[PDB]
């Protein structure tokens, strides 16, 4: 740490040097944090957290019991020890609450005062942070198991949902319309997620064990459907292209978005080229999820070598993405982990789980 | 060696009942080694995992009592303790499938008891005993 100092004081390093290899050891050395807490709010099982993309301040959690909290990551109090205290929460009172589990929660991206969120009861409500009420909200036919707004496009303000059907609803929060349906997919889709790269490339994971790239503007269908073998295996495709063997349950596109990782009921977490949806063939060995809905999993930002974060039962799988090999199994929950999320700005984790907790995973020294 | 010998002298099921003096005697000896408490889990794991009910009962009093009262056990259950979480997780709450439950309800009466006076006997910055209490008060106490 001493010469990294020292090369970035002289100049013989650039300080990207110094960043990246310092975010990469403290995210080597991340670990269950005792020294920070995060209020407990939910009574049921945490679904899904949401830190906001700009400021990393605040980070939202949705659980199985329908309610929302918003708390506040920042150490407010000038004690090293601190709780994370919740800002705000839709809890059972609150007349818009969702009257069954909130399985996804995403901050508006490009600013604060807006965040959406999607429930099995069948609907994706538009909150005002601000007021804490429903600014709209979308009801679908069959229960929500994602949804996901780009965190890219200055131009669209879609929202990708998966449910039940066999179609991916595009909802434009912009004047409402939550007509356009992308079909080809053949079961439930368990996961949506728009590239951090092309404002409207959006890939679909869903039950049928494909996943699907669509460019939302095009009117044909989608561009790419993933393929474990790349040809070896080829068929007219009619049951063949299958991302996994089994459910595919969670997509993340890596930092740059030039690669697409997803997981699967088959144990196994695959990385894909993006452009061209090829298999990298990256090994990672055996990633145990068994869930029956959608795994939010995440990569880090900004440090040197880039990592994954997947929940592996109980546990928090931490891989390099390019190279697969499990950093670690960081090992804090009682339960199994439904959803994991970093924050950047410190190389911090926070990870919620069946047992009702949200646990911090700081950097040790 | 001589941490198993106590734990011979004690887990024996002829006579299931805490006797003071040895306990005492058990206490003395771990404070004065740690490494003696560090095997001494490895003697417990093998009288959780043992066939007898009443071995386990004693295997758990003796962990309990390490952990209150020795100084050196305390440094193995509420630090580098993920062993004592998923030990806490898999006691009271079902076995993970196929393997099922083998312990006695009463042992199950008695881990309930150890864990919610663990709570407040050591919880200064140990919260997951409380967050496993409330999950078994939520999902097989």
């Amino acid at each position: 740490m001493l010469g990294f100092l020292s090369a970035r004081q002289t100049g013989l390093e650039d300080p990207l040097r110094l960043r990246r290899a310092e975010s990469t050891r403290r995210v080597l050395g991340l670990e269950l944090n005792k020294d920070r807490d995060v209020e407990r709010i939910h009574g049921g099982g945490i679904n899904t957290l949401d830190i906001e993309p700009v400021e990393g301040r605040y980070m939202l959690s949705g659980g199985s019991d329908g309610v929302i909290v918003l708390y506040d990551l920042e150490n407010s109090s000038r004690q090293s020890y601190y709780t994370c205290k919740a800002v705000c929460s839709i809890g059972r009172d609150h007349p818009d609450v969702h009257r069954y589990s909130v399985e996804t929660v995403q901050w508006y991206p490009h600013d604060t005062g807006m965040f959406t969120s999607s429930s099995f009861d069948k609907t994706l409500k538009v909150w005002d942070t601000n007021t804490l009420q429903t600014a709209d909200v979308f009801n679908f036919e069959e229960t929500v198991y994602s949804h996901h707004m780009s965190p890219v496009s200055t131009k669209h303000c879609l929202v990708a949902v998966g449910t039940r059907g066999p179609k991916v609803q595009l909802c434009d929060l912009k004047s409402g319309s939550c007509s356009h349906i992308l079909q080809g997919h053949r079961q439930e889709i368990l996961a949506v997620s728009w590239s951090p790269r092309y404002d409207y490339i959006l890939a679909t994971a869903s039950a049928d064990s494909r996943v699907k790239l669509w460019d939302v503007r095009r009117a044909s269908g989608c561009l790419i459907t993933l393929d474990q073998h790349n040809g070896k295996k080829s068929q007219a495709v009619e049951s063949a292209n299958t991302a996994h063997n089994g459910k595919v349950n969670g997509l993340c596109f890596t930092s740059d978005g030039l690669h697409l990782l997803t997981v699967g009921t088959d144990n196994r977490m695959r990385l894909w080229n993006s452009s061209n949806g090829e298999n990298t063939l990256v090994n990672y060995g055996k990633v145990c999820n068994n869930s029956k809905k959608g795994l939010k999993f995440t990569v880090s930002c900004g440090c040197s070598s880039e990592f994954v974060f997947v929940p592996y039962g109980s546990t928090i799988a931490v891989y390099t993405v390019y190279s697969g090999e499990q950093i670690t199994m960081l090992k804090g929950h009682y339960k199994t982990v439904d959803c994991c999320v970093f924050q950047s700005n410190f190389q911090e984790l926070y990870s919620g789980s069946r047992d009702c907790n949200i646990l911090a995973w700081v950097p040790s020294l | 060696q001589k941490l198993s010998k106590l734990v011979e002298e004690l887990t024996t099921s002829g006579e299931p009942r805490l006797n003071p003096e040895k306990m005492k005697e058990l206490k003395k000896i771990c404070k004065s080694s740690e490494e003696q408490l560090s095997r001494a889990y490895r003697l417990l794991i093998a009288q959780l995992t043992q066939e007898h009910a009443e071995i386990r009962l004693s295997a758990f009093q003796i962990v309990e009592e390490l952990f209150v009262r020795s100084h050196q056990f305390r440094m193995l259950v509420v630090s580098n303790f993920q062993e004592f979480l998923e030990l806490t997780l898999g006691t009271d709450p079902a076995q993970p499938l196929p393997p099922p439950r083998e312990a006695a309800q009463r042992l199950r009466q008695a881990t309930t008891r150890a864990v919610e006076g663990w709570n407040e006997k050591f919880g200064e910055a140990y919260k997951k005993l409380a967050l496993g209490y409330h999950f078994l008060r939520h999902n097989k106490k």
